[PDB]
């Protein structure tokens, strides 16, 4: 019945297992993003899924269920993406930043607190709810059915994991692997590229390991000392170190007036013309 | 073919 119930009109994301599709509900005219999942721990996540709300975290609608399938009704996010709408934006600040990471830490704090780990968190996932200036940024993709291909099973059978024992020291999702990642987000949201961005992929790998982060010039000569510390203690190489969001959270920059208020602009969107792969 | 949550 999932045909009688909504018209299917594009691919939006596609995963291992789960893909996401821009539906209109028949019945009402309504759009959203149809979230199908391939066949107890993914129900308990719905379940919790079910439960929670937050206002920078896609609304759950309905679900329906096949013998095959989960079919998760959700929010549909019509905003764009983060660093499209920076691009867009003709003036733009630390403060700015420091208040759509705010919402991430929020987000993401509160997926933690109700035992669902985001996993592979991107710049792509973070999407404005509403074209609107003043715009929530809103999480989409998140938790065990991430849509991502990891591992020499994951197209062939949809099945994840399938990695040389060697390789992973541990599994390679956690609360504080999302906390990197936000780390990671922040420092390109105020300048335009990741860091190490021109180091070859073998030396990144060594200096991820070292955990010596640069800011260099004449890019980071007018970002405030507070925000490099932000960035530093997500980026920190020990987990059991690393800020967590509710750490970070408390920081300054986020929580207090250490954020700054002039115009990056200019730099940083030079940068994400010059660095990002779609520009 | 679907069960309706809820
Ligand atoms: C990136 C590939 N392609 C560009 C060539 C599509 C661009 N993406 C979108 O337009 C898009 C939109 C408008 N909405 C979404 C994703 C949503 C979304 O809007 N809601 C939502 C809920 C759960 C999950 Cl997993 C994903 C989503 C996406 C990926
Ligand atoms: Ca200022």
């Amino acid at each position: 019945n999932i045909r009688k119930t909504f018209i299917f009109m594009e691919v939006l994301g596609s995963g291992a297992f789960s893909e996401v599709f821009l539906v209109k509900q028949r019945l009402t005219g309504k759009l959203f993003a149809l979230k199908c999942i391939k066949k107890s721990s993914l129900e308990n996540e719905i379940a919790v899924l079910k439960k929670i709300k937050h206002e920078n975290i896609v609304t759950l609608e309905d679900i329906y269920e096949s013998t095959t399938h989960y079919y998760l009704v959700m929010q549909l996010v019509s905003g764009g993406e983060l660093f499209d709408r920076i691009l867009e934006r003709g003036v733009y600040t630390e403060k700015d930043a420091s208040l759509v990471i705010q919402q991430v830490l929020s987000a993401v704090k509160y997926l933690h607190e109700n035992g669902i780990v985001h996993r592979d968190l991107k710049p792509e996932n973070l999407l404005y709810l509403t074209p609107e200036e003043n715009s929530k940024i809103m999480i989409t993709d998140f938790g065990l059915s991430k849509m991502e291909q990891n591992g020499i099973m994951s197209t062939a059978c949809g099945t994840p994991g399938y990695v040389a024992p060697e390789v992973l020291a541990q599994k390679p999702y956690s609360k504080a692997v999302d906390c990197w990642s936000i780390g990671v987000i922040t420092y390109i949201l105020l300048c335009g590229y990741p860091p190490f961005y021109e180091e070859t992929e073998s030396k990144l790998f060594e200096k991820i390991k070292e955990g010596y982060y640069e800011f260099e010039s004449p890019f980071w000569d007018d970002i405030s000392e507070s925000a490099k510390d932000f960035i530093c203690h997500l980026l920190e190489k020990d987990p059991n170190e690393r800020y967590t969001c509710e750490k970070a959270l408390s920081h300054p920059w986020i929580d207090g007036n250490t954020a700054l208020h002039r115009d990056i602009y200019p730099s940083v969107s030079l940068q994400i013309q010059k660095n990002f792969a779609k520009s | 073919g679907v069960s309706k949550f809820a």
